[PDB]
C-alpha cells in the first residue's frame, strides 16, 4: 500500500 | 387458418416432424445460408400481425408446425420486451431469452404437444435443441430491428398492444 | 475462437490452463529473479532476468522477489514478464486466438484493477477478458449457492458471506495475515531452536519444510505439554546439502498464528473470530444457512485437522442447539480455477465479457461497474 | 360456468378457494418483496419481484412491503401482481372460466372499490364479480340474522348492528387499531426489555412470537402484582438462530392496548366502549337482541381469555337486570371465506351479480349503485 | 388516507 | 444489544 502496510 | 404457411417445397428434409427449412443468419446452427432475404422467420413476423385474431389453425403442412412454434415464442418475447429501455437493453434480453431451457416438443411443458412428435434416438434430440436455439436467437435479432423506432427509444405501442393476444389462447408459460 | 484461457495470478504461486480441462496445465511459483554476481565465463549471455521453474533450480545465485505482495502488485514490470512467459513459453497460445480472465482479492485498490485492464488491452491486445473474484468461483466449483468462502491464500485471507441469488458486499474482511507471514514466523522460531535462515533461497527451503511437515494441534496447552515429554513428536528432515534438522514444538506452533495473531504482534483477531464476525452481521434467517455450509479454500487450509479445530472453535462460540458442518474438499488447492473454467464454459456468460471497442469507446472505468 | 372463485383481501393475509369447499386451497400473507443487495453470481435472473411464501421463507434479503395498510391499498401493482400470483400459480384457473367475489370493510372510500372494479373487468375480463362485506359474511356463516359483529381484522376492526332482514348503516364505527399496532407497540417494548428488533424479517418473527404467547388478562393490576412476583409466568422462545428470549409481562400488556388505546396515543376508545357506543345508538327494542346475540371474528381475536373479559366489561357497563352471551366459535379466522362461499352457493345470488356488459358501458360508477 | 392517517 | 445489532 502507500499508507498503513507496505505494498 | 386461413392465413397458413408458405414455401415449402418437397425437397425439404424434417426432424422427426419439424420442417428444416434454412434461415439465413449470422450466427451458428445445423442449418444452411439461404441468399434471398426471405424464410421462415420473415414470414412468420409478416403474418404475426393477423394470426393471433383467427382462433384456429389448419395443418396444411409441416412447416405449419414452424410457423405456431415461431408465433408462440415470438409472444412470450414481445411480453418481455414491453419492458425495454435501450435497444442495447432489449437485444441483451433476447439474446439471455435465446440461450435458455424451454419445453422442447415431445416432452412436458409443451403446448399442443399432441401434433408434434416425440423423438426416440438421442442424435435427434440435441439436433432439433441446436435448430430450435438457432430459430429463437434468429427471431431475437429480427424483432429487434423493427420493434424499436429511432424515436423515443421504447417498444411502441402497437407492437407490444397484441401481449395479453396469446395464441390460441394460451403461451409457452 | 473455441474456448478461453484462464489464470489466477496467486499471491505466491501462477494457475492457468484451457477452460474444460478439470486440471491446469501450468503451475509455476510467481519468481523473477536476476544475477546477483558479476559473471566470468564468456560462452554464455544468458537471460539477464530469470522467472519459473528455472529460477526455482538456480535460485542459488540470484535475488529472488516476488512481483506480488499480500495481494497487491508492487512491480508491474515483473508481471508482465511474467504474463509473457506464461502466454508464450508454457502455455504457447497467441492472446488473439482465445480470451483471458482474470481473479483478484476482494477490496483492492482499483488503480490496479484500471491498470492491469489497460496493460492486457494494450499490450497484448486480447479480443476480450474479464475480472472476477476467487470466492465465487470457489462457490462455483463446489457446487453450491450459499455458504461462507474461507479463501486463506499464500497473500491474503478474506472471507464473503453468500445467499442463494445474492452476495452481502458489505459483510466482506480481508485479513493480511497469509502464508508468507507464517513462514516469516517459522524462520524466527528456527532461528530460536539454532538454525539460521535468511536468504530467499532458505525462504523457499522453509517453505517446503513447512508444507511439508506441518499440522495444527487441537489443543494448545496439551500439546505444549506433550512436547515436554519430547520423545515421540520430534522429526526429521534432509536438507539439500545433507545436514538434517530436528523440529519438535514448530510444526504446531506456526499454524496457531491463524487463530493467535498476537504471535506476530498484530492487533486484530483469529479466522474463527473473524467468520463469526462476519456471520453475526448478517440477517438472523441467514446465519442457520450459512453455519450449514462453510466452504474453505486456498493453500494455506491444507493442514490435518485444521478443519476439526475451526469446527471446535466455532461450535464453542456458536450456540450449543444446532449442528455445525465443515466441508473440506481434498481439491481446494485449485477451487479457484476449476470454478473459474466452469464460468466461462457458462453459456450466459458468453456476453458478459468486455470487449475492445466498448472498452475503447468507454475508458478504464468500465470494469469498476462491470460486477463491482 | 360451474361454481365461483371467493377472495378476501385480508389487510395482512389472502384467502381464496372454491364456492362450495369448507376450507380455502390458499392460504398465504400478502408480501411483494423485492431484492435489497446488488448480486453477483451468474447463473441466476430470478424473479425481480417475489410474492407469497417464496418471500416469507426468503425474507432475509428483501425489503417487505405489505400492499394493503390499515383496510385502504396503497400499491396498486402490488396488489395486481399478488391477484394474478393467485390466480395462475397457486389455484390454476382462468379468470374467464368462473366469476369472482371480493370483500371490503365498511367506510371505506369510493376510488379503491370504482379501482378495483375497473381492473378486475378490464385486465382479467372475468364474466361477473361483486363486492361485499366482512361482517355481512360472518353472520352468514355463523347461521344467524342478528347480532354484533366484531370483525377485528389485522388492518381494521369495525362492528354492523344488525336486525332480521335490515342493517343499520348509521350505527357503523371503524377502528384504525388492529394487529399491526399491536406488533409495532410490542417490537417497542420488547426493546424495554433488551430486544431489539427494527427491520421486516423481525417484524414476522414478533408477529410470530404474538401468535404464540400472547393471551389476554382478566385484571390488568392483579396480572401486574403477580408479575412482581415473577417466578411462573415467564416463557422462553427459540429464535431462528437458536437465541432464546424470555417474556414475561409483554404476554399480557400488548393485548391490552385493545381496550386501552391511550398506550399508543390514540384519542379513541376500547373495542367494549365502541361496541357499546353501537349498540346504545340504536332502537331500544333491538338493544335486547343485540345483546343476547354478538358474533365475533378476525385473527386479532383468538387471544385465549378475551370473550371472558368483553362479557365481564360489557356486563359492567350495561345493567345488572338481564344476560350478556358471548359466542366465540373456534374457526372464526375464515369465517368470511365460509360466508361469502355459501353466498355464492345461494341460488338467488345467482342474479345479482356484475357483468360485463354492465361495464361495458361506463365506468365503473356502478359498483356502488347496486352491488353493495 | 390522504388527510388523517396515512394511506 | 443481545438480539439484533452487538451492544
Ligand atoms: N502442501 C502444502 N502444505 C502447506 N501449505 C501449502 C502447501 N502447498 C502450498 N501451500 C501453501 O499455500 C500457498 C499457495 O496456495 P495458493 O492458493 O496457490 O496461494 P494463492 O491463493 O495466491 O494462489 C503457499 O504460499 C504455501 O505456503
Ligand atoms: N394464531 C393466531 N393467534 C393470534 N393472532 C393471530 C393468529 N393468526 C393470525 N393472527 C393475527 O390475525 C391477523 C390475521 O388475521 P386475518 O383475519 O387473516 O387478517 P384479515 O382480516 O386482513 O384477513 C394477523 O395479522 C395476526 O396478527
Ligand atoms: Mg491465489
Ligand atoms: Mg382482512
Amino acid at each position: 500500500w502507500x499508507a498503513x502496510c507496505p505494498a | 387458418p386461413a392465413y397458413h404457411s408458405s414455401l415449402m417445397d418437397p425437397d425439404t428434409k424434417l426432424i422427426g416432424n419439424m420442417a428444416l427449412l434454412p434461415i439465413r443468419s449470422q450466427f451458428k446452427g445445423p442449418a444452411p445460408r439461404e441468399t434471398k432475404d426471405t424464410d421462415i422467420v420473415d414470414e412468420a413476423i409478416y403474418y404475426f400481425k393477423a394470426n393471433v385474431f383467427f382462433k384456429n389453425y389448419e395443418i396444411k403442412n409441416e412447416a405449419d408446425r414452424t410457423l405456431i412454434y415461431i408465433t408462440l415464442y415470438i409472444s412470450e418475447c414481445l411480453k418481455k420486451l414491453q419492458k425495454c429501455n435501450s435497444k442495447s437493453q432489449g437485444e441483451k434480453e433476447m439474446y439471455t431469452l435465446g440461450i435458455t431451457n424451454f419445453p422442447i416438443p415431445g416432452e412436458p411443458g409443451f403446448p399442443l404437444n399432441a401434433i408434434y412428435a416425440k423423438p426416440a434416438n438421442k442424435q435427434e434430440d440435441e439436433v432439433m435443441r441446436a435448430y430450435l436455439q438457432q430459430l429463437r436467437q434468429e427471431t431475437g435479432l429480427r424483432l429487434c430491428e423493427k420493434v424499436f423506432d429511432p424515436q423515443n427509444d421504447k417498444p411502441s405501442k402497437w407492437w407490444t398492444c397484441f401481449v395479453k393476444r396469446q395464441f390460441m389462447n394460451k403461451s409457452l408459460s | 475462437e473455441t474456448t478461453a484461457l484462464v489464470c489466477d495470478n496467486g499471491s505466491g504461486l501462477v494457475k492457468a490452463g484451457f477452460a474444460g480441462d478439470d486440471a491446469p496445465r501450468a503451475v509455476f511459483p510467481s519468481i523473477v529473479g536476476r544475477p546477483r554476481h558479476q559473471g566470468v565465463m564468456v560462452g554464455m549471455g544468458q537471460k539477464d532476468s530469470y522467472v519459473g521453474d528455472e529460477a526455482q533450480s538456480k535460485r542459488g545465485i540470484l535475488t529472488l522477489k516476488y512481483p506480488i505482495e499480500h495481494g497487491i502488485i508492487t512491480n508491474w514490470d515483473d508481471m508482465e514478464k511474467i504474463w509473457h512467459h506464461t502466454f508464450y513459453n508454457e502455455l504457447r497460445v497467441a492472446p488473439e486466438e482465445h480470451p483471458t480472465l482474470l481473479t483478484e482479492a476482494p477490496l483492492n485498490p482499483k488503480a490496479n484493477r484500471e491498470k492491469m485492464t489497460q496493460i492486457m488491452f494494450e499490450t497484448f491486445n486480447v479480443p476480450a477478458m474479464y475480472v472476477a473474484i476467487q470466492a465465487v468461483l470457489s462457490l462455483y466449483a463446489s457446487g453450491r449457492t450459499t455458504g461462507i468462502v474461507l479463501d486463506s491464500g499464500d497473500g491474503v485471507t478474506h472471507n464473503v458471506p453468500i445467499y442463494e441469488g445474492y452476495a452481502l458486499p458489505h459483510a466482506i474482511m480481508r485479513l493480511d495475515l497469509a502464508g508468507r507471514d507464517l513462514t516469516d514466523y517459522l524462520m524466527k522460531i528456527l532461528t530460536e531452536r539454532g538454525y539460521s535462515f535468511v536468504t530467499t533461497a532458505e525462504r523457499e527451503i522453509v517453505r517446503d519444510i513447512k508444507e511439508k511437515l506441518c499440522y495444527v494441534a487441537l489443543d494448545f496447552e496439551n500439546e505444549m505439554a506433550t512436547a515436554a515429554s519430547s520423545s515421540s513428536l520430534e522429526k526429521s528432515y534432509e536438507l539439500p546439502d545433507g545436514q538434517v534438522i530436528t523440529i519438535g514444538n514448530e510444526r504446531f506452533r506456526c499454524p496457531e498464528t491463524l487463530f493467535q495473531p498476537s504471535f506476530i504482534g498484530m492487533e486484530s483477531a483469529g479466522i474463527h473470530e473473524t467468520t463469526y464476525n462476519s456471520i453475526m452481521k448478517c440477517d438472523i434467517d441467514i446465519r442457520k444457512d450459512l453455519y450449514a455450509n462453510n466452504v474453505m479454500s486456498g493453500g494455506t487450509t491444507m493442514y490435518p485437522g485444521i478443519a476439526d479445530r475451526m469446527q471446535k472453535e466455532i461450535t464453542a462460540l456458536a450456540p450449543s442447539t444446532m449442528k455445525i458442518k465443515i466441508i473440506a474438499p481434498p481439491e481446494r488447492k485449485y477451487s479457484v480455477w476449476i470454478g473459474g473454467s466452469i464460468l466461462a464454459s457458462l453459456s450466459t456468460f458468453q456476453q458478459m465479457w468486455i470487449t475492445k471497442q466498448e472498452y475503447d469507446e468507454a475508458g478504464p472505468s468500465i470494469v469498476h461497474r462491470k460486477c463491482f
